[PDB]
C-alpha cells in the first residue's frame, strides 16, 4: 500500500505515482484515521503498551 | 461531371452572389460582446 | 510531426508582406454578412481559408491581418490556425498530395498508392519536392471511404486509384495539365463497380405518392 | 411484416444517389422535389413534427435519437432570440460517405429539408456545415441554393408560404471532432472545434447562444419525402422502432464497394452479398465487419451470419448501427493492425480538451501499436480493457466512447489472436 | 473568573507582554483544498529571531514561538486565553460567498459572459 | 559520475529528519539549477537513523561507512556543506561500492 | 474489504465487548455516561468523574469483571474543552 | 425558491441553478477538482469532479452540472471513486517526475489529490511526452511539461486580467498552453496565474528554489503598496520573508493581489 509504506526506489524513480507517494510519505507522512488504541506486547521486561 | 469547372474562389464567389438574396441579420445589441 | 509554436524567421515574420486583394475584401465582406451582427468572430475559419487560398500558406502576418479585420484577439486566430489541419502554417508545394491511410483505405491497399507516390516524386511523407511542385502527406478518411485508395490533390478528389493511375496523375500534374477528378477505375460515382443494383428504373416524377392532401 | 431487406426503387427517397440525372433544380423537380412545398409549410410546425414522429425517424448521424421529439424540443414560444437549424455535413466517421453523395448529387433535396425543418422548429435560417475537404460538393450545394433563391423557393417568402428562411453553407477546416454537434456549433462560432458540455443543450443555448438543433444531412433530406409521402409510408419499412430507409456505405474487402439505399433492418449478409457481390473470396473468408463506421465495435463472422442492420438488433449484438458504414475485412486482414489504425485516427482527431480523451486515447494508441508489434504481455489486455472503460463514459464528447468501443470489440472478439501474437513475439526473442 | 496564571508556571514576561491572536487560518492560495480552514487556531506574537554567529542558524529567545493551539470554536479559544491571562485578539472567520456559476453563460447570446476560448 | 552534486535541494531529507539536524537553504545557481547554498547537519543532534539517505530521491545524502571521526571540540561536529562534500569525495569509492552491494534491497 | 492489505475484522469480539458494555452500563447507570466499541475490538466506558472509585472497584471485584490488573493510567490534554484533562484508565 | 437535493442521503436546500459541486460544498464535501475555480468560468475539462448521481447510469461533472430537485449525490460511492482514480491515472500518465525539483511540491493540488483520491501505483509502461518551455515574462517561470491543460491561466487572463494572450495551440495529446508567438504576458495581475495553477507549470521566478511550503511560517498581514489594502500572507522562514501570498477577503481583493504587492 504505497499510501502507507514507501515504494521501492526503483519504482520511485520510474513511476509518477510512486514518486508522489514517496515525496508525501517522507514529508507529511500517512494520515492515520481518528481514534485511540492501547496496543500491548509481551516485551522482554513485561507488558509494553502504547496508548496512541 | 460539372465539378471540373470550379476554381479556388468558386465557393466564395457564389456566396457573394447570394448576399442580395440574404435578408438582414439580427443583432445581439453590440458590435461584439467584448464591447 | 509539426510544431505548434512560432519562431520568427525572415520568410515568416510579423512584418512579412501580406494583404487581401480588393476582390478578396469583397468576399470577406460577404462572409461577415453571412453571420449575425455582433458575432463577426464566427468568420475566423472562412477568412483564414481565404487568406490561405490567396497566399498559398498562412504566415503569422496573415493571422494577424485576419485578427485585425475581424477585431478578434490574435491568439484566437492562432488557436484556430493550429487546431485545424487544412491550414498550412508553413509554405507548401504547388500540389498538396493528401492520401487517406485510415482502415477503409488501408484495406484497399492505399499503402501501394503511397509507395508509388514516393517512388515517383522521390520524396518521403512530409517532404517537399526540390522544385517545390508537390507535397506528400498522409491523412485520415476524406469522406469517400468506399472508393478504393483516394488522394486529395488541392481541392480535387482522385478515387479508385491504382499505382499506375497515380503515376499518370502525377505525370499530368508535372506536365502542366488538369487531371480529371473522380473515380479512376471506370465508375462515375459510388455506384457498384459492375451493374446498378438499385435506381435502375426511371424516376417516378413530381406528385408521386403524395399522401392525402398536403 | 416479418422479413425485411428488399426495397423497391419507387420507395427510395434519394432517386439520384449515383448522379445519373441532373442535380440542378430542373432535375430535382422532375424527380419529385419541391412539390407542394408551400402547402407543407402552411400546414404548420405541429403538423410537420407530427409527421416526423409518426414516421418513426431516428437520427442518421450515429446516435439514433428519435428525430421527432428532438426537433419538437425547439417547438417553444420565442424568447426574443432567433432560432437556427444546423445541418451536420462534416462526415468524418471513417467508412461514411453517404452525406457526400447526398450533397453532390441530390442537393435540392437537402435545401428543401432545411426549409421544412426550419419551419417545423421555427428556425430563422439554416447553417450547413460541410466538410472542408468537400469543396466541389460545397460548390454544388451553393449552386443549388442559388437556384432555390432565384426560383423563390427559399429566402423572403419562401415558396410563397410567407416564411422567411435562409440557407448558409459554412465549410469545415479539417477536424473530425467538428462532426460533434456542440463542437460543430463551436466551429461555426469561430472558436476551436471543442465540444461543449451539456447542459445547456443546443435546444436552449446553441449557435451564437441561440436555440439550435444539429441534424445529419440524411436526417434533414428525408424530411420533405416523409412529409409528402406520409409518416405511415416511412414507418412501413423496417422493424418497429427501427423504421425507415437507410443509406449504407459498404467499404473494405468487398467485391463491389458502393453505397445503396436499402430498407432498415436489412440482414447484413443479404446487404453485403447482393449490392456488393459478397466478401472477397466468399462469405467463408469473412473475418469481421464493423457495421457502423469506426466508433462501433466490430462483430465476427458468426454474428454477421444472422444479424439485422438496425439500431436495436446491432445494439443487442454488442455493437451499434452508427452511420451504417459497413467496413468489411476478409480473413487476410491483420485485424489488430486495422483496430490500431482506427485508434491512431482517433488519436490524430482528438480535440484534446477532456483529460480522459486527450491522455487515454494516445495511451491506447501506444498500447495497440505494441500489440501490433506483439511487444507486450498477456496481462496487459485486461489493463487495456480497464483503460478503455475508464475513457468511456467519463468524457465530454462521445469521441472517448467512439475510441474505447473499437478496443472493447477487438478484445471481446479476438483476444486469442492478441495472445498468440504476444507468444510469437516472445518466442522470437 | 479562572486565574490559573499562578498555576501554569509561565514567567511574568510571557503572560502580560504577550499578545495571543485567535483566528481561523486562511486557505493556502496555492491549493484549492479547504480542509485546513475548519478549526480555530491560537498563536502568539512573533519576536526577535537573530542569526547564530557560528552557523548562521536563526536563533530565538521566545519559548512560545512555536505554540499553535487548535480549538473547535471561537468561544473555547477565548475562554482558554482568558484562563491563562493572555491578551487575546479575535479575528472573525471569513467564509467565501455563495457564487452563482452557470456553464451556459459561457456561450451567451447578448452578454459579455460569452467566452472567446475554451 | 559527471562530477556535479546530486543534491537538487528538494529538502525532504531535512523534512524527514526526526532530530531536525539538517538545515537547507537553496537559490537558483548561475546555471539555473537547483543547488543548495547551505546544507548544514549537526552530527551532535543527528540520531544516525538513515531516514535522510532513505528519503533522498537522487542518492545525494548517504550515511557512509566511517564511524571513527571523534573530535576534540564540539564545533567540529557541526558539519557544513563543504565538510559533507569533502567527506563524499573521500569515501565515494567505498560509498558507491556499498550502494552497489545494497541498492537491490532498497 | 478483504485481501492481504486490509486488516481482518473479528465480529465475535465486537459483539462480546458491546454486550459487556451494555452490561456495565446497566449495572452502573449512575456514573456511566457513554459506551463505545471501536472497530478494532477495544471497549471504552465513559464515566462521570465522581464514579472513578465505584466503577473501578466494580470492574476489579465483580465476578463477571475481574479486571484485577491496571494496565495504564494516563491523561489526554484537549484544551478546547471545559474539562481539558481527560483521564484514561486501562484495565 | 429553494429546491431540495440530497448529498449522501442528507437533505440540503439549494437555490435553482446551483451546481453539484456547490451542493456538496454546502454539506461539507469538497469534491476534487483541477479545472474548476470559483472566480473563473466553468470549463469542465479536467473531469476530476465526476460524481455518481443515484439511479443515474452516467457520472456527471459536479463543477458544471446544475442540480435537479430530488437528486441524491453519492460523493463517496464506488463509481465516483473509480472515476476519480481513472482521471488521476490519466493526469499522471504523462506528468513528469519533477516532484523533488518542482516548486509546487508539498503544496501541489495534483500530489494531494493523487494521495487522497488516486491510485498508489502506475500501469503506464510507455514513454512520457515532453513540451518545450515557453517564455511569457520575467516573473512567471514556465515548465510546460507539468501542465495538465486545466485552462485556469487562460480563463483567468481572459476574464480577470482582460489580456487575451494565453490559449491552447494544437489538439489531442499535442495541445500546448501558452502564447503561440514569443510574447510576454504583461499585466498587473499576472502573478495570480502562479497561484491558480494547481501543478508547478507556472511558478514564481523570484521565489524559485528558495523554500518548501511545509517549513514556511505564515503571517497574515495587510498590503501597503497601494491604497486598496489587500490582505496578504507573509510566508517567513527562519526570520526572513520568503514570499507574499494573497489572503481571501471577498470585500477587498477576493483572491488576487497585484504584481507589485506579490
Ligand atoms: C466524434 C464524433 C463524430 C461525429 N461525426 C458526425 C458526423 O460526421 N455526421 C453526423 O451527422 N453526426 C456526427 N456525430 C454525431 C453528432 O454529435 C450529432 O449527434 C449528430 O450530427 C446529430 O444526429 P441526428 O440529429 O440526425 O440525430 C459525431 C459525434 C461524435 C462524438
Ligand atoms: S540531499 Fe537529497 S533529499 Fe536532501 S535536499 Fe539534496 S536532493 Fe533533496
Ligand atoms: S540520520 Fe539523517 S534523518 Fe536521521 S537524524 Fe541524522 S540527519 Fe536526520
Ligand atoms: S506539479 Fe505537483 S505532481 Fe507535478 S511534479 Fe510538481 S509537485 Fe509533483
Ligand atoms: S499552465 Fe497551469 S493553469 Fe495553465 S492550463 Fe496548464 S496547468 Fe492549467
Ligand atoms: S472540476 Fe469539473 S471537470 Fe474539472
Amino acid at each position: 500500500d504505497a499510501k502507507v509504506s514507501p515504494p521501492k526506489r526503483a519504482e520511485m524513480k520510474t513511476s509518477m505515482e510512486s514518486l508522489i507517494h514517496h515525496f508525501k510519505l517522507y514529508t507529511e507522512g500517512y494520515q492515520v484515521p481518528p481514534g485511540a488504541t492501547y496496543t500491548a506486547i509481551e516485551a522482554p521486561k513485561g507488558e509494553f503498551g502504547v496508548y496512541l | 461531371l460539372q465539378h471540373h469547372e470550379y476554381s479556388t474562389y468558386t465557393f466564395l464567389d457564389l456566396n457573394v452572389e447570394l448576399s442580395k438574396f440574404r435578408m438582414p441579420q439580427p443583432s445581439s445589441g453590440r458590435q461584439s460582446p467584448r464591447h | 510531426g509539426a510544431l505548434f509554436v512560432h519562431r520568427d524567421t525572415p520568410e515568416n515574420n510579423p512584418d512579412t508582406p501580406f494583404d487581401f486583394t480588393p476582390e478578396n475584401y469583397k468576399r470577406i465582406e460577404a462572409i461577415v454578412k453571412n453571420y449575425p451582427e455582433g458575432h463577426k468572430a464566427a468568420a475566423v475559419l472562412p477568412v483564414l481559408d481565404l487568406a490561405q487560398r490567396q497566399n498559398g500558406w498562412l504566415p503569422i502576418s496573415a493571422m494577424n491581418k485576419v485578427a485585425e479585420i475581424l477585431q478578434v484577439p490574435p491568439m484566437r486566430v492562432y488557436e484556430v490556425a493550429t487546431f485545424y489541419t487544412m491550414y498550412n502554417r508553413k509554405p507548401v508545394g504547388k500540389y498538396h498530395i493528401q492520401v487517406c491511410t485510415t482502415t477503409p483505405c488501408m484495406l484497399r491497399n492505399s499503402d501501394s498508392i503511397l509507395e508509388a507516390i514516393q517512388k515517383k516524386l522521390g520524396i518521403k511523407v512530409g517532404e517537399t519536392t526540390p522544385d517545390k511542385l508537390f507535397t506528400l502527406i498522409e491523412v485520415e478518411c476524406l469522406g469517400a471511404c468506399v472508393n478504393a485508395p483516394m488522394v486529395q490533390i488541392n481541392d480535387n478528389y482522385y478515387e479508385d486509384l491504382t499505382p499506375k493511375d497515380i503515376e499518370e496523375i502525377i505525370d499530368e500534374l508535372k506536365a502542366g495539365k488538369i487531371p480529371k477528378p473522380g473515380p479512376r477505375s471506370g465508375r462515375f460515382s459510388c455506384e457498384p463497380a459492375g451493374g446498378l443494383t438499385s435506381l435502375t428504373e426511371p424516376p417516378k416524377g413530381p406528385g408521386f405518392g403524395v399522401q392525402a392532401g398536403l | 411484416k416479418t422479413s425485411f431487406g428488399s426495397l423497391k426503387d419507387e420507395d427510395r427517397i434519394f432517386t439520384n444517389l449515383y448522379g445519373r440525372h441532373d442535380w440542378r433544380l430542373k432535375g430535382a423537380q422532375s424527380r419529385g422535389d419541391w412539390y407542394k412545398t408551400k402547402e407543407i409549410l402552411l400546414k404548420g410546425p405541429d403538423w410537420i413534427l407530427g409527421e416526423v414522429k409518426t414516421s418513426g425517424l431516428r437520427g442518421r448521424g450515429g446516435a439514433g435519437f428519435p428525430t421527432g421529439l428532438k426537433w419538437s424540443f425547439m417547438n417553444k414560444p420565442s424568447d426574443g432570440r432567433p432560432k437556427y437549424l444546423v445541418v451536420n455535413a462534416d462526415e468524418g466517421e471513417p467508412g461514411t460517405c453517404k452525406d457526400r453523395e447526398i450533397i453532390r448529387h441530390d442537393p435540392h433535396k437537402l435545401v428543401e429539408g432545411c426549409l421544412v425543418g426550419g419551419r417545423a422548429m421555427g428556425a430563422r435560417a439554416a447553417y450547413i456545415y460541410i466538410r472542408g475537404e468537400f469543396y466541389n460538393e460545397a460548390s454544388n450545394l451553393q449552386v443549388a441554393i442559388r437556384e432555390a433563391y432565384e426560383a423563390g423557393l427559399i429566402g423572403k417568402n419562401a415558396c410563397g408560404s410567407g416564411y422567411d428562411f435562409d440557407v448558409f453553407v459554412v465549410r469545415g477546416a479539417g477536424a473530425y471532432i467538428c462532426g460533434e454537434e456542440t463542437a460543430l456549433i463551436e466551429s461555426i462560432e469561430g472558436k476551436q472545434g471543442k465540444p461543449r458540455l451539456k447542459p445547456p443543450f443546443p435546444a436552449d443555448v446553441g449557435v451564437f447562444g441561440c436555440p439550435t438543433t444539429v441534424a445529419n444531412v440524411e436526417t434533414v433530406a428525408v424530411s420533405p419525402t416523409i412529409c409528402r409521402r406520409g409518416g405511415a409510408w416511412f414507418a412501413s419499412f423496417g422493424r418497429e422502432r427501427n423504421s425507415g430507409t437507410k443509406l449504407f456505405n459498404i467499404s473494405g474487402h468487398v467485391n463491389h464497394p458502393c453505397t445503396v439505399e436499402e430498407e432498415m433492418s436489412v440482414p447484413l449478409k443479404e446487404l453485403i452479398e447482393k449490392h456488393a457481390g459478397g466478401v472477397i473470396g466468399g462469405w467463408d473468408n469473412l473475418l469481421a465487419v464493423i457495421p457502423g463506421g469506426s466508433s462501433t465495435p466490430l462483430i465476427p463472422k458468426s454474428v454477421c451470419e444472422t444479424v439485422l442492420m438496425d439500431f436495436d438488433a446491432l445494439v443487442q449484438a454488442q455493437t451499434g448501427l452508427g452511420t451504417a458504414a459497413v467496413i468489411v475485412m476478409d480473413r487476410s486482414t491483420d485485424i489488430v493492425k486495422a483496430i490500431a489504425r482506427l485508434i491512431e485516427f482517433y488519436k490524430h482527431e482528438s480535440c484534446g480538451q477532456c483529460t480522459p480523451c486527450r491522455e487515454g486515447v494516445d495511451w491506447m494508441n501506444k498500447v495497440m501499436a505494441r500489440f501490433v508489434k506483439g511487444d507486450a504481455r498477456p496481462a496487459e489486455i485486461d489493463s487495456l480493457w480497464e483503460i478503455s472503460k475508464q475513457i468511456e463514459g467519463h468524457t465530454i464528447c462521445a469521441l472517448g466512447d467512439g475510441a474505447a468501443w473499437p478496443v472493447q470489440g477487438l478484445i471481446r472478439h479476438f483476444r486469442p489472436e492478441l495472445e498468440e501474437r504476444m507468444q510469437q513475439f516472445a518466442l522470437q526473442h | 473568573k479562572l486565574d490559573i496564571t499562578t498555576l501554569t508556571g509561565v514567567p511574568e514576561e510571557h503572560i502580560k507582554t504577550r499578545k495571543v491572536r485567535i483566528f481561523v487560518p486562511a486557505r493556502n492560495n496555492m491549493q484549492s483544498g479547504v480542509n485546513n480552514t475548519k478549526k480555530w487556531k491560537m498563536e502568539f506574537d512573533t519576536r526577535e529571531r537573530w542569526e547564530n554567529p557560528l552557523m548562521g542558524w536563526s536563533s530565538t529567545a521566545d519559548p512560545l514561538s512555536n505554540l499553535v493551539l487548535t480549538f473547535s470554536t471561537k468561544e473555547d479559544a477565548v475562554a482558554f486565553a482568558e484562563k491563562n491571562g493572555w491578551s487575546f485578539d479575535v479575528e472573525e472567520r471569513k467564509v467565501p460567498k455563495p457564487k452563482s456559476k452557470s456553464y451556459g453563460a459561457n456561450f451567451s447570446w447578448n452578454k459579455r459572459t460569452r467566452v472567446s476560448t475554451k | 559520475p559527471s562530477g556535479e552534486e546530486r543534491c537538487i535541494a528538494c529538502k525532504l531529507c531535512e523534512a524527514v529528519c526526526p532530530a531536525q539536524a539538517i538545515t537547507i537553504e537553496a537559490e537558483p545557481r548561475a546555471d539555473g539549477s537547483r543547488r543548495t547554498t547551505r546544507y548544514d547537519i549537526d552530527m551532535t543532534k543527528c540520531i544516525y537513523c538513515g531516514f535522510c539517505q532513505e528519503a533522498c530521491p537522487v542518492d545525494a545524502i548517504v550515511e557512509g561507512p566511517n564511524f571513527e571521526f571523534s573530535t576534540e571540540t564540539h564545533e567540529e561536529l557541526l558539519y557544513n556543506k563543504e565538510k559533507l562534500l569533502n567527506n563524499g569525495d573521500k569515501w565515494e569509492a567505498e560509498i558507491a561500492a556499498n550502494i552497489q552491494a545494497d541498492y537491490l534491497y532498497r | 474489504d478483504t485481501r492481504p492489505t486490509i486488516r481482518p475484522r473479528n465480529d465475535v469480539v465486537h459483539k462480546q465487548l458491546s454486550a459487556f458494555g451494555q452490561y456495565v452500563a446497566e449495572i452502573l447507570p449512575k456514573y456511566v455516561q457513554q459506551v463505545q466499541v471501536s472497530c478494532f475490538n477495544e471497549l471504552e466506558i465513559f464515566i462521570h468523574p465522581d464514579g472513578v472509585i465505584p466503577v473501578l472497584t466494580f470492574l476489579r471485584d465483580h465476578t463477571n469483571a475481574q479486571f484485577k490488573s491496571l494496565a495504564d493510567l494516563t491523561a489526554v490534554d484537549v484544551p478546547t474543552r471545559q474539562n481539558r484533562f481527560e483521564i484514561v484508565y486501562n484495565l | 425558491n429553494l429546491i431540495e437535493v440530497f448529498v449522501d442521503g442528507q437533505s440540503v436546500m439549494v437555490e435553482p441553478g446551483t451546481t453539484v459541486l456547490q451542493a456538496c460544498e454546502k454539506v461539507g464535501m469538497q469534491i476534487p477538482r483541477f479545472c474548476y475555480h470559483e472566480r473563473l468560468s466553468v470549463a469542465g475539462n479536467c473531469r476530476m469532479c465526476l460524481v455518481e448521481i443515484e439511479k443515474a447510469p452516467k457520472v456527471v461533472a459536479a463543477c458544471a452540472m446544475p442540480v435537479m430537485k430530488g437528486w441524491n449525490i453519492l460523493t463517496n460511492s464506488e463509481k465516483s471513486k473509480k472515476a476519480r482514480e481513472g482521471v488521476m491515472e490519466f493526469l499522471l500518465a504523462n506528468h513528469p517526475l519533477d516532484c523533488p525539483i518542482c516548486d509546487q511540491g508539498g503544496e501541489c493540488d495534483l500530489q494531494d489529490q493523487s494521495m487522497m483520491f488516486g491510485s498508489d501505483r502506475s500501469r503506464f509502461l510507455e514513454g512520457k511526452r515532453a513540451v518545450e518551455d515557453k517564455n511569457i515574462g520575467p516573473l512567471v517561470k514556465t515548465i510546460m511539461t507539468r501542465c495538465i491543460q486545466c485552462t485556469r491561466c487562460i480563463r483567468f487572463a481572459s476574464e480577470i486580467a482582460g489580456v487575451d494572450d494565453l490559449g491552447t495551440t494544437g489538439r489531442g495529446n499535442d495541445m500546448q498552453v501558452g502564447t503561440y508567438i514569443e510574447k510576454m504576458f504583461m499585466s498587473e495581475l499576472s502573478g495570480n496565474i502562479i497561484d491558480i495553477c494547481p501543478v508547478g507549470a507556472l511558478t514564481s521566478k523570484p521565489y524559485a528554489f528558495t523554500a518548501r511550503p511545509w517549513e514556511t511560517r505564515k503571517t497574515e498581514s495587510i498590503d501597503v503598496m497601494d491604497a486598496v489594502g489587500s490582505n496578504i500572507v507573509v510566508s517567513t522562514r527562519t526570520g526572513e520573508v520568503m514570499r507574499i501570498l494573497p489572503r481571501m477577503h471577498e470585500d477587498i481583493n477576493e483572491e488576487w493581489i497585484s504584481d507589485k504587492t506579490r
